[PDB]
C-alpha cells in the first residue's frame, strides 16, 4: 500500500507528498475520495494527473475538476496508471466526459470493459500512408480552390465569430451521414449550448448510432480542457488500429488545449515564453498532433477548428499549428463583415491536393485563373479608393467587373444556416462549380447584376434569381 | 464553544497572510477579530492567503482569524426584490434588513449538456434594431460592446423596463461605477416602475478589489436561485472589464506571476466560468432560464483587443456600438456588419422571422455597396434600387431614447419596408411615415394587431396591403 | 512603550520596528525628532505614514519629506492617529502644505483648534443627491457641446503645453469671482511659480478672503504629492458637511497623485502592473474620487485638470479616471497648433447634461447637427490631404465650407489670455452661442471669409471684423 497526502493547494494545481521510494510515475492518475468528518467539511471525489517530480518525495499535479473543498492533509490514492477510458463498440452512441464516464444518463459502462491508457507514443515513420485522394464536400470554394484529402488533416482557421462552427456543422451534415465508417466528435473548450444542439441534431438524424462524443467545454477546469482531446483521440485510435475502420474525427476547437496549458504553466513554475505561452508549446502540440494520422492498418480523416486570437495569424499557436496540416481554410471577418459566407479567404487557403495530376488540368487552370483575377483585384482597390473607377484602363475595368462577380459567386447557402439566411441550403458538385466558374471567367454572365450571385449554389440559380429580380 | 484559530502575519492592500488554520478549506469564509470577513484562496505549506472583503484598516498583525466551516455563500430569496445590496447581501439603501432564509454557493457547476434545451422563445427589448437584426432569446448570452458614451447602459435599462408585463425577474449588477451613477439608475428604474421586480447589486469604485471580483458571481447565484424554481431571470453585468482589472490587481498582490498585459493566466477562465451558468433548462429540470447581458468597454473602438476578444469568444453574439455612427445621426448606432446573433431566427416570432429573415445580410451588403459606389460615377438601375432600399432601411431602424415599440408594430413597419411600400417616400420623410402609420394602426388596424398578438403570425397579405394603401392615400409627402 | 526603531531606509520608504503588541494601525502618522549627537550627524524632523504590516513587528512607511540623514536605530514616535489638518473658519485666506502647516508667514494656527483625520470612508449610498443643473461658464464650446453640471465632477484632459492651466484660470475668473460660497484650490505636482502667481492674483482681486489653498508642487517628495489632495479634500468636506455650504474645488493636476503612487509602489515591494503602474491604481483613485461628491447636506462641484502622458489617451492613468467624471473636455495638440484655442476636441468631449429635457430642444438639435457636420468633415480628411477639395462632390464641398467656419467659430478670446496678446476677452451667453451656431448652420454667413470667425465671441463680432478687414 502507498498513500500520499495533500500539502499545498494553489487553484487548479495540487501538491502531494508520498512515502520515500513510492512516488507515482508522470501522467499517473490519483484519486481523492473523502467523506466529511463533520459539519465543517464537504465530500470530495476528485482526480489528479501527475505533472512534475518536485523532489523531496513531492509531486505536483493538475486537477481534473474544481479544487474547492480541499483540506491540507487529505489522503491520496495512487491508481498506478494514467487515465483509462473504455473503447470499442460500447462507446458508439454514447456521450462521455474527460474521464471516460458516460454523461448521457443511459447507464454505466460495465466495470470489466476494456480500457486503454490516454497517453501513448506516435506512430513511426515506417507505418505511415501518403496517398492523396479527393474528399468532395459540396462546398464551392473548398472544392475549387483548396480540396480536402481523404485520410488527411484539415484545419479551419478564423477569429471569433467568423463561421468555424457553422462550417464544421455543414461538413458533418454533408459527409458523416454517408461515410460508412465511424465518426468521433470531441468538444474542447466550447459552448455547452452548441454541444447540446449538435447532440440533438445527430440524435434526430440518426447518425448518433455511429458516433462517439466527448465534451470538455468552457466551464471545465484546465486539466479537463487539456485532456478531453486525448480521450477522444484514443477512442478513435482504437477503431483505426483494432478494426481497420475509416474514421472521421471532428475536434471542436483545438486552440483550447494550448490555452489550458498556458493557463497552468506559471503555477507549474515555468518561465514565460514570447507571447505569454508556455515554453513547451511546440512540443506539447506535436505530441498530440502526431498521433492523429493515417497508418497502414487504417485511415483517420480529421477536421479541426483552430481559433486565431485577436485575428492575428502570426500568433504563436496558429503559426505552430500550420505545419501540421495538409489542407487549410482561412476565414476573414473582412469578408464576414461584407455579408459573404462562409467567408473563406480565396488566396490564403491552401491544399496539397491542388495539382494538375490530382484534380485535372481544366480544374487546375480554372482555379489558378480565379486566384490570379482576385489577386489583381486586390491591388486595384487602393488606387480605386483614391482616383475613382473612371481612371482605370478598360482591362482593369473588366478585371473589377469579373472579380466582383467571382467573389460573390464563391458564397453559398448552407443547410445548417436556415436560422440565419431564411432559405434552405444547397449542395454543389465539383464538376458543376468548375463549369460555372469557367463560364464566369469567359464572360457568359457579364450582363447579370452582381447582387444575383450572392448565396445561390449552382450557376442556373443565378439566372433564376436575376429573372426574379426582373432582368 | 470551540473553533480552529489562526494568526495574522501580513496585512496590506486588502491581502492578509495567516499562520495556522490547519483544517481550513479551500474557498472557505473566515472572519477576523473585528468582524470583517475574508475568503481563503491560497493554501500554502505553512501559511494561508486571504482576501479581505471589507475595510482592512482595523486589521493588524497578530490578530485572530477564525474558521466558519462554510464555503463562500450569499443570501438568496424573494426578499431581495426591490432592494439595493452589496455582493455579500448587506443592504445599502437604508430600508431595513433583508429577511432571506436561504443561501447558495458563490461557485457552483453550470448545467450540463443533457440538462439544457435549445433557445426557442424571444426576449423582447422593444428596440427595432435589436429585435430585427440581432434577436435575443431566453437563455442566450448577448454581449454589449463599445466605447464610452455610446448607449450601452441605455440599451440595458430599456430592456429591463420593457419586461414589465412579461413576468421576468431582472438583476442589475454594477461593478466599479460611481455610487451617484448607481443611484441615478435606481431612480430611473423606480420612475419607470421596474423596481418592483428588480434586484440591484452594487460594488462601487471605493470598495476593495475582492468585492468587485465577487459581485457578478453573487448576482448569478441570486439569479440561479430563481432559475431552478422554474422562473425566468435577466442579469446585466455593467462592466466585465472592471472585474478583469480587479482580478488582475488581486493576482498581482498575491504574488502570482503575470501574463499578457500583466493579466493572470486564467483571465479567460474567470469570465467563461461566470457566463457558462446562464442557460435554458430542459423540461425535466423545470424549464427555467437565465439570460445574461455582459458589458465590455473598448478603447478607441478596437474590437480586436485581448479582453474584448476573450469575451466575444464566449457569448452567443455581440452588439457593437460605434462613435462614428453615433455622431452621424444613426442611433442606437448598431454596426450591422460587426454585430451578430448566434441564436437568430429561433429567438423570433414567426411573423418577425417572415418579414426580417435576411435583414442583417441586406444591411451588410448595402454598407459594402455604399462604400464601393462612392468611387464610381455612373451606377446602373440595380445598384440604384439597392442603395435606395438600404438608405430607407437605415432610416427605418432609427429610434429615440426611452421609446419602446411593440413587436406587432415592429413587424408591420418591417413588412411595409421590405415589400416596397416605402419606395416612393423620400428618405427624410420615413420617420414621420412610421409615426403616422403607428397612429393609423391604433385607429383603424386593431384587428391586424390583435391577430399578430394572438397568433404570432402575419395576417392575410391582402387585407394588410389594403390597410397600407389606405394609409398611403392619407399620408402627404413633404 | 509605543517607541519604534528605524530598520531600513530605501529612498522615500522607511521600515520601523516596534515592540510586540504595539504596532501602529495602517495610515497612522509617525514622528522622528532627532538632535545631532555629534558633528557626523544632522538634525531631523520627519513625518511618516504607515502603509503595510510586514510581520515580525515591522511596519513599512512612506515619508512626507526627504529621508537624507536618517540612521538605523533612530527612535520613532507613534501619534496614534492619521495626519490631522485644521478645518473651519481659520483656513479661509490661508495657504497650507500637506501636513496642515501654514506657509503664508501669517502666523501659526493655535494648537487647540479643531482638526480632522485625512483618511475617512466615502459617503453612503442613501446620502447622495442626483439632481442635475447646468453651470454656465461663458465659454462657447463648453456651453454648447458639453455643458458643465452644478455639483458634479468635471475633468480637463490634455498633453504637455496644450492649455489646461489657462482653461482652469479662465474658469476661476468666470465662476469663482461671484460664486458666493467657499472655494478650495489644491496644487498637486505643478509649478511653484504658478502657485505664487495664483496667490497674488487672488489677493489682488479680493477672492482670497473666501478661499483656502494647499500646495504639493513638483519639488516635493512622492509622499507629499500623494497626500496633498487628500488634505485639500478634508478641508473642503468640513464646509460641505458642518455648514451646508456650496464648495468649488479646483485640483491643479490629479495625474500627479497617481504618478507619485507609482513612484512609491516599486519600493514597497509590489509587482508592477501593465505599464509599470502600481497594481492598486484603480482602488486608490476610487477612494480619492468617491469622497468628492454632493450630498443632501451640501454640494461640492470640482474641476480637475488631468495630464495625459505623451498624448496617449489609452494610458492607464487617464483611462481609469474617465468613469469618475460627469463631464469631460479633451484638448488636442493638433487643434492647439492650428491656432484654435481653447483647443477643445468637439467630438471626444461629452457630458451627461446634453439631453433635450435639460438644455432644451433647439439647443439639443443645434448641438447634434454641429457634431454631425464635424463628423462628416473628419471623414474626408484623407482625401483633402492627398488631392484637396477639387474632386469632392457638391454636397461635400458645402460640408467643408460650413465645417471650417464652425470649427473656427468654436474658438474664443479669453480674459486670461490678454497677457499673451493685447486682445481683451469676452463672455458669451449660451443663448447667444446657440443662436450664432444656428445662423451659421442655416448658411447666413457663407460669404464671409473663414479667417473672420477666429477668436471673436459673439456672432456680431464676426461681421464687424469681416467689415474691418477686406470684404
Ligand atoms: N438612442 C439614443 N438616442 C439619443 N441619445 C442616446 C441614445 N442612446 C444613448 N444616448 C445618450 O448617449 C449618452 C451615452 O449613453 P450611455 O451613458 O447609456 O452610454 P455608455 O456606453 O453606457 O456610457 P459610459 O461609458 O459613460 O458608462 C447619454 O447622454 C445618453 O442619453
Ligand atoms: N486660450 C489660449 N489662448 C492663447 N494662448 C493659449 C491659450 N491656451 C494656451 N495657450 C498657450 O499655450 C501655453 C501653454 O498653456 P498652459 O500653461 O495652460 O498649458 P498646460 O496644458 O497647463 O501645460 P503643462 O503640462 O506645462 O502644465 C500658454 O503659455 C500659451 O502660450
Ligand atoms: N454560412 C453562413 N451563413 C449565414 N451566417 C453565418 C454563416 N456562417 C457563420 N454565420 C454567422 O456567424 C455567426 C458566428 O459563427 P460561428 O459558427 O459562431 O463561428 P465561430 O465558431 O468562429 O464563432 C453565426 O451566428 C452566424 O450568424
Ligand atoms: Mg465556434
Ligand atoms: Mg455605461
Ligand atoms: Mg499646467
Amino acid at each position: 500500500m502507498t498513500r500520499g497526502r495533500v500539502i499545498q493547494v494553489m487553484g487548479p494545481v495540487v501538491d502531494v507528498k508520498f512515502e520515500n521510494g513510492h512516488l507515482p510515475a508522470i501522467y499517473n492518475a490519483l484519486k481523492i475520495q473523502h467523506k466529511a468528518r463533520n459539519e465543517n467539511e464537504v465530500d470530495i471525489d476528485l482526480t489528479l494527473e501527475v505533472a512534475l517530480h518536485l523532489g523531496d518525495d513531492t509531486v505536483r499535479t493538475i486537477a481534473m475538476a474544481s479544487t474547492d473543498g480541499l483540506i491540507r492533509g487529505m489522503e491520496v490514492i495512487d491508481t498506478g496508471a494514467p487515465i483509462s477510458v473504455p473503447v470499442g463498440e460500447v462507446t458508439l452512441g454514447r456521450v462521455f466526459n474527460v474521464l471516460g464516464e458516460p454523461i448521457d444518463l443511459e447507464g454505466d459502462i460495465p466495470a470489466d470493459a476494456r480500457r486503454d491508457p490516454i497517453h501513448r507514443p506516435a506512430p513511426k515513420f515506417e507505418e505511415l500512408a501518403t496517398e492523396v485522394e479527393i474528399l468532395e464536400t459540396g462546398i464551392k470554394v473548398v472544392d475549387l480552390l483548396a480540396p480536402y484529402i481523404k485520410g488527411g488533416k484539415i484545419g479551419l482557421f478564423g477569429g471569433a465569430g467568423v463561421g468555424k462552427t457553422v462550417l464544421i456543422q455543414e461538413l458533418i451534415h454533408n459527409i458523416a451521414q454517408e461515410h460508412g465508417g465511424i465518426s468521433v466528435f470531441a468538444g474542447v473548450g466550447e459552448r455547452t449550448r452548441e454541444g447540446n444542439d449538435l447532440y440533438h441534431e445527430m440524435k434526430d438524424s440518426g447518425v448518433i448510432s455511429k458516433t462517439a462524443m466527448v465534451f470538455g467545454q468552457m466551464n471545465e477546469p484546465p486539466g479537463a480542457r487539456m485532456r478531453v482531446a486525448l480521450t477522444g483521440l484514443t477512442m478513435a485510435e482504437y477503431f483505426r488500429d483494432e478494426q481497420g475502420q475509416d474514421v472521421l474525427l471532428f475536434i471542436d476547437n483545438i486552440f483550447r488545449f494550448t490555452q489550458a496549458g498556458s493557463e497552468v504553466s506559471a503555477l507549474l513554475g515555468r518561465m514565460p515564453s514570447a507571447v505569454g505561452y508556455q515554453p513547451t508549446l511546440a512540443t506539447e502540440m506535436g505530441q498530440l498532433q502526431e498521433r492523429i494520422t493515417s497508418t497502414a492498418k487504417g485511415s483517420i480523416t480529421s477536421i479541426q477548428a483552430i481559433y486565431v486570437p485577436a485575428d492575428d495569424y502570426t500568433d504563436p499557436a496558429p503559426a505552430t499549428t500550420f505545419s501540421h496540416l495538409d489542407a487549410t481554410t482561412n476565414l476573414e471577418r473582412k469578408l464576414a463583415e461584407m455579408g459573404i459566407y462562409p467567408a473563406v479567404d480565396p488566396l490564403a487557403s491552401t491544399s496539397r491536393a491542388l495539382a494538375p495530376e490530382i484534380v485535372g488540368e481544366e480544374h487546375y487552370q480554372v482555379a489558378r485563373k480565379v486566384q490570379q483575377t482576385l489577386q489583381r483585384y486586390k491591388e486595384l482597390q487602393d488606387i480605386i479608393a483614391i482616383l475613382g473607377m473612371d481612371e482605370l484602363s478598360d482591362e482593369d475595368k473588366l478585371v473589377v467587373h469579373r472579380a466582383r462577380r467571382i467573389q460573390f459567386f464563391l458564397s453559398q447557402n448552407f443547410h445548417v444556416a436556415e436560422q440565419f439566411t431564411g432559405q434552405p441550403g444547397s449542395y454543389v458538385p465539383v464538376k458543376e462549380t468548375v463549369r460555372g466558374f469557367k463560364e464566369i471567367l469567359e464572360g457568359k454572365y457579364d450582363h447579370l447584376p452582381e447582387d444575383a450571385f450572392r448565396l445561390v449554389g449552382r450557376i442556373e440559380e443565378v439566372v433564376e434569381k436575376a429573372k426574379a429580380m426582373g432582368v | 464553544q470551540v473553533s480552529d484559530v489562526g494568526t495574522v502575519i501580513q496585512v496590506g492592500d486588502g491581502i492578509a497572510r495567516a499562520h495556522g488554520l490547519d483544517n481550513v478549506m479551500s474557498g472557505e469564509l473566515v472572519e477576523f477579530a473585528n468582524g470583517v470577513m475574508g475568503m481563503a484562496l491560497n493554501l500554502e505549506e505553512n501559511n494561508v492567503g486571504i482576501v479581505i472583503l471589507g475595510p482592512y484598516t482595523g486589521i493588524k498583525e497578530g490578530d485572530e482569524v477564525r474558521r466558519t466551516g462554510r464555503i463562500m455563500e450569499v443570501p438568496v430569496g424573494e426578499a431581495l426584490i426591490g432592494r439595493v445590496v452589496n455582493p455579500l447581501g448587506q443592504p445599502v439603501d437604508g430600508l431595513g434588513p433583508v429577511e432571506t432564509t436561504e443561501t447558495r454557493p458563490i461557485e457552483s457547476p453550470a448545467p450540463g449538456v443533457m440538462d439544457r434545451r435549445s433557445v426557442h422563445e424571444p426576449l423582447q427589448t422593444g428596440i427595432k434594431a435589436i429585435d430585427a437584426l440581432v434577436p435575443i432569446g431566453r437563455g442566450q448570452r448577448e454581449l454589449i460592446i463599445g466605447d464610452r458614451q455610446t448607449g450601452k447602459t441605455s440599451v440595458a435599462i430599456d430592456t429591463i423596463i420593457n419586461q414589465k408585463d412579461q413576468n421576468m425577474i431582472s438583476i442589475y449588477v454594477a461593478i466599479g461605477q460611481k455610487e451617484s451613477t448607481v443611484r441615478t439608475v435606481v431612480e430611473t428604474l423606480r420612475k419607470h416602475g421596474a423596481l418592483d421586480y428588480t434586484i440591484v447589486v452594487t460594488a462601487s469604485a471605493s470598495q476593495p478589489a475582492p468585492l468587485l471580483f465577487l459581485a457578478p458571481y453573487a448576482g448569478v447565484a441570486m439569479g440561479e436561485y430563481f432559475m431552478y424554481k422554474g422562473k425566468h431571470v435577466l442579469v446585466v453585468y455593467d462592466d466585465l472589464s472592471k472585474q478583469a482589472a480587479a482580478y488582475r490587481e488581486l493576482s498581482l498582490l498575491l504574488r502570482r506571476p503575470p501574463g499578457r498585459e500583466a493579466y493572470p493566466g486564467d483571465i479567460f477562465y474567470l469570465h467563461s466560468r461566470l457566463l457558462e451558468r446562464a442557460a435554458k433548462l430542459s423540461d425535466a429540470k423545470g424549464g427555467g432560464s437565465l439570460t445574461a447581458l455582459p458589458f465590455v468597454e473598448t478603447q478607441a473602438g478596437d474590437i480586436s483587443a485581448y479582453i474584448p476578444t476573450n469575451v466575444i469568444s464566449i457569448t452567443d453574439g455581440q452588439i457593437f456600438l460605434q462613435s462614428d455612427l453615433f455622431f452621424s445621426g444613426v442611433r442606437p448606432a448598431i454596426n450591422a456588419g460587426l454585430s451578430v446573433s448566434r441564436v437568430g431566427g429561433a429567438a423570433q416570432i414567426k411573423a418577425m422571422k417572415k418579414v426580417a429573415g435576411t435583414l442583417r445580410l441586406d444591411l451588410a451588403a448595402y454598407r459594402e455597396l455604399e462604400a464601393f459606389a462612392q468611387f464610381g460615377s455612373d451606377l446602373d438601375k440595380a445598384t440604384q434600387a439597392k442603395l435606395a432600399r438600404g438608405a430607407r432601411t437605415v432610416e427605418v431602424l432609427k429610434q429615440d431614447l426611452h421609446q419602446p415599440i411593440p413587436v406587432e408594430k415592429q413587424v408591420l413597419i418591417i413588412y411595409a419596408l421590405t415589400r416596397g411600400f416605402l419606395d416612393d417616400i423620400p428618405v427624410e420623410d420615413v420617420r414621420r411615415f412610421e409615426k403616422e402609420f403607428y397612429l393609423f394602426l391604433d385607429q383603424n388596424g386593431q384587428h391586424l394587431l390583435e391577430h399578430i398578438r394572438t397568433t404570432k403570425d402575419l395576417p392575410n397579405e391582402d387585407d394588410l396591403n389594403k390597410a397600407i394603401e389606405a394609409f398611403k392615400k392619407t399620408f402627404v409627402v413633404s
